């Protein structure tokens, strides 16, 4: 049922469901960014990692 | 303990681990010693093999080359229960893999014992497993000199008929390869049972096994007359199309005289494969046939074909052209340019290709006004894919054909092309267009082309329009900045004021796509201002293409 | 956030150059965008001067692609596509995807408008329903496309005095005005000057008769005459049936029917054809047959 | 991808073991 009280809370509610998204968009984002970038980090690591373990084959 | 970690890494879940452990047997090789080696793994590897079928496979491969780490020819018995079990396989390219390592593997009178045992292991197989193991047996005896002689010959005589259509094909198609490692005495006895398997061949698939065992005997086994009499008996459309599939074979090779007929006659389906085999037939006669008998022959087989089949007829005379003059050749020639004038295009695509071997031949030059007219109706058909063809051919010849020769009518249809209604017809004659200027040079180029194109720029169709200026897209790659500054760029930039948003940011594409040939100083002071002029537009794809134009160079 | 998108798109229609269709979230921001776009568009559509009008497609994909290489590329040539994108044909996603894409992309070079089978009934029952689960084992496809179906414009004016439509005509509409003052946000009615528009057809017994199509009408001439001159139009043109000759001139020259789909029906064999208004609104008409496979 | 280079790895040096054993 329409009215302006209604509205005005509905106006309220939704933008500061709005503004605590996209807060928690925010966190997520840089956690994910930073996750990536330590799994990357890690993928790089194990590739050197495997390296060394076939010189060391060839080596033995 | 090597033979356990073994098991459990062929125990694993992951194919990709299980494959690496196949990857690395050579390790447990390593591992135990050479004689731990062949008491312990071969019978692993003998009883406990269970995988995926590609990592049996895979198995079988890293095996091939386990010859030496058993401790060699002494204990070639020790490796043949495995393979044994490996040539059982249901699926053919394992136990083909097995055979491979058999044949690698094989003090030979052991594995001529396990020979024996491996006929006796393929009596027990009714399909073509019997053959494989059979042919497997034939060079493990004959790595103890063929001991197994009669035995070979016996495999291969049962191989002739047992029951097993997919074995009997198997021997009746190579009999030359599976008994070639048998002994001389059972080879031939084993090609007299192959010529009664390929008389006793029924099926369809067992006449093309027949043909292929023709083919065989006619390159390695009055003999050869007489087994090329009953191939050709044989030969003359489903047995008649396998057989003509060795056809060519027979006739690449007086001794193919009566080939070359059978190939004239059966083409004259089985018609299809017949010509396919005829391409290479006629080009191994042209390259061999003696003129007095090739003159016959070569005149029958030019009045059969000129009554797929086109293309057959195209290989034959760019065959012929081998010969060094022949008037009969050149009526062959204006025959086929006159059909390819009426007819399907194919015929004119492959006339057109041949063109070089024609002028090979002769010099096509002479006979240039000859094909000039039927080249320009074939430019000027209605189905656009024929034009479109036609252009693509146009500057291979007109290239090869010296600038003069084309510069006085076909430059009218480069610009009859250029006007044209068909987009792809169209973009074909740009860059082919390309293609004339780059091998007719800058010089023909400004003083034939571009004054022509700078002159289409103006017209009502915006698309007559556009095409302009991809022409000057084009030419600009190879026209040299000097030109392009001197007569392209004021026309561009003319353009630019066209009223059709596409003619404008067209010009903004060209104006990108041009930049680099350009002189900085000469964009600073030209472009750049009818760069943001077209960005004062209103139209959103101009002022988009504008942007990237700049953002691109400026 | 504009040239990242537009980049996007330019991809996506690349991939759609070959027969290889889009995931379907791929397909969900594509119809909402088309959706924003097609919002901003009147019942009856204004182009301006140069266009290439092409008619019933029906999901023929390759022969789309046969359509491009004759006419041109998609942002060098304007186009205008009147209706019936989407069924009879096995590449339907495909066609009503890259026609959505270039759309969306080239929202000035290219319009599309209703057709009769842009309804959800139609669809479903002709085949886009069974297209859209085959390639992708859902509906929510047919539910995307369908919902932007229900967008096109009705009808497209070139020049101000080209009228072109998929179908034809109706009685319950007298001027331009009418139909620009209509209700085109909903799915096709089964009575009602839409379900007429994009359902009837001329024919030879003059003023109005009933379709043995099963919806709208069949104009004749004199409605036809009376249309164009009390609307100024020089010419409607429209494409719902087929044509063998690839365009048929009804009604003397008032009324154009341009088939675009080669090889639609294959008992007749017909030639696709599209119209191209010059820079002088002078038509001129190419002929074309179906692709090689 | 982690995964899998931790199981090759694992797998890789069990050999290892197993060539000392
Ligand atoms: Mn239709």
């Amino acid at each position: 049922q329409y009215t302006i009280p209604g509205i005005l809370h509905y106006i309220q509610h939704e933008w500061a469901r709005f503004e605590m998204e996209r807060a928690h968009w925010e966190v997520e984002r840089a956690e994910l960014q930073a996750r990536i970038a330590f799994l990357q980090g890690e993928r790089k690591g194990q590739e050197n990692l495997k390296k060394d373990l076939v010189r060391r084959i060839k080596m033995l | 303990y090597p033979i356990a970690v073994l098991i459990d890494e062929l125990r694993n879940e992951d194919v990709q681990l299980r494959l690496n452990s196949i990857k690395k047997l050579s390790t447990i090789a390593l591992a135990l010693g050479v004689e731990r080696t062949r008491s312990e793994l071969l019978p692993f590897l003998t009883d406990t093999i269970y995988d995926e079928d590609e990592v049996l496979l895979a198995l079988a491969e890293q095996l091939g080359t386990f010859t030496t780490l058993v401790g060699g020819p002494e204990y070639v018995h020790c490796l043949l229960p495995p393979l044994e079990s490996l040539a059982t396989v249901e699926e053919t390219v394992v136990r083909d893999k097995a055979v491979e390592s058999l044949r690698a593997i094989s003090p030979s009178d052991l594995e001529a014992h396990f020979v024996p045992l491996v006929k006796r292991l393929a009596g027990g197989d009714w399909f073509t497993s019997r053959t494989s193991a059979c042919g497997l047996f034939s060079v493990c005896y004959p790595r103890v000199s063929s001991a197994v002689k009669a035995e070979l010959r016996q495999y291969f005589r049962n191989l002739c008929s047992d029951d097993t259509p997919m074995v009997r094909r198997a021997a009746a198609s190579k009999l030359g390869e599976f008994a070639k490692v048998l002994e001389l005495d059972n080879v031939k006895s084993e090609i007299i049972p192959m010529f009664s398997n390929l008389a006793s061949d029924e099926q369809d698939s067992v006449r093309l096994l027949a043909v292929e065992a023709c083919v065989n005997i006619a390159q390695l086994l009055d003999l050869e007359a007489l087994v090329m009499p009953t191939l050709r008996q044989a030969a003359e459309w489903r047995v008649r199309y396998m057989v003509a599939d060795k056809f060519t074979e027979l006739q690449k090779a007086i001794t193919k005289t009566d080939l070359v007929p059978a190939f004239q006659n059966l083409m004259k389906e089985v018609r299809a494969a017949a010509s396919h085999k005829v391409k290479e037939f006629c080009e191994n006669l042209s390259a061999d046939c003696r003129e007095n008998v090739i003159m016959s022959q070569i005149l029958p087989c030019i009045k059969e074909l000129v009554s797929v089949k086109s293309a057959l007829a195209s290989v034959i005379m760019g065959l012929s052209p081998i010969l060094g003059k022949d008037n009969t050749i050149e009526h062959l020639l204006p025959l086929f340019l006159a059909q390819l004038k009426d007819e399907c295009p194919e015929v004119r695509l492959n006339i057109i290709s041949n063109l070089d071997c024609v002028n090979e031949v002769i010099g096509i030059r002479q006979l240039s006004q000859s094909l000039l007219p039927a080249i320009v109706e074939l430019a000027e058909d209605a189905k656009w894919r024929v034009r479109l063809a036609i252009i693509e051919y146009m500057p291979l010849l007109a290239g090869q054909l010296g600038v003069e020769f084309f510069d006085e009518k076909l430059n009218s249809l480069c610009m009859a092309w250029l006007v044209d209604h068909v987009y792809a017809i169209r973009e074909a004659a740009t860059s082919n267009l390309k293609k004339l200027v780059e091998k007719f040079g800058k010089e023909w180029a400004h003083a034939t082309i571009i004054p022509k194109v700078l002159a289409m720029s103006g017209d009502p169709n915006y698309l007559h329009r556009m095409t302009t200026l991809f022409c000057i897209n084009v030419l600009s790659e190879v026209c040299g900045q000097d030109i392009t500054t001197k007569h392209m760029l004021p026309t561009v930039l003319r353009m630019a004021g066209d009223p059709v948003a596409n003619v404008r940011f067209n010009v903004a594409k060209s104006l990108q796509k041009i930049g680099p040939i350009l002189d900085n100083s000469t964009l600073q002071s030209e472009v750049k201002p009818i760069l943001e002029k077209l960005t004062q537009d209103q139209d959103v794809d101009v002022k988009y293409f504008a942007q990237e134009a700049l953002t691109v160079l400026s | 956030d504009e040239k990242v998108f537009t980049k996007e798109l330019d991809q996506w229609i690349e991939q759609l150059n070959e027969c290889k269709q889009l995931s379907e979230s791929q397909v969900k921001s594509l119809c909402e965008k088309a959706k924003e776009i097609l919002t901003k568009e009147s019942n009856v559509q204004e182009v301006r001067c140069p266009v290439t009008v092409c008619g019933d497609v029906h999901g023929q994909f390759h022969d789309l692609m046969e359509l491009f290489r004759i006419g041109g590329k998609s942002p060098d040539t304007n186009y205008l596509f009147m209706g019936d994108y989407v069924d009879r044909g096995y590449y339907s996603v495909e066609t009503v995807t890259l026609l959505v894409a270039l759309k969306v992309r080239y929202r000035e070079r290219i319009t599309i408008l209703r057709g009769n089978h842009e309804s959800r009934q139609i669809t479903q029952v002709y085949g886009f329903y069974d297209e859209c689960l085959r390639k992708y084992g859902n509906a929510n496809v047919w539910k995307y496309f369908t919902d932007l179906f229900d967008y096109l414009p009705l009808t497209a004016l070139v020049d101000g005095q080209i009228f072109c439509l998929h179908g034809g005509l109706s009685p319950s509409i007298d001027t331009l005005d009418h139909i620009r003052a209509l209700d085109r946000l909903q799915e096709v009615p089964h009575e009602g000057p839409m379900c007429d528009l994009l359902w009837s057809d001329p024919d030879d017994r003059g003023g109005w008769g009933i379709s043995p199509r099963g919806a709208g009408y069949t104009f004749g001439q004199d409605i036809s005459e009376t249309f164009n001159h009390a609307n100024g139009l020089t010419l409607v043109s429209r494409a719902h049936q087929l044509v063998m000759e690839g365009y048929n001139w009804c009604h003397d020259r008032n009324v154009v029917t341009i088939f675009s789909a080669p090889n639609y029906c294959y008992r007749c064999g017909n030639q696709a054809a599209i119209m191209e208004l010059d820079d002088t609104l002078k038509y001129s008409f190419l002929q074309f047959d179906p692709a090689p496979r | 991808e982690r995964k899998g280079q931790e199981n090759l790895k694992k797998d890789l040096v069990r050999r290892i073991k197993m060539l000392e054993y």
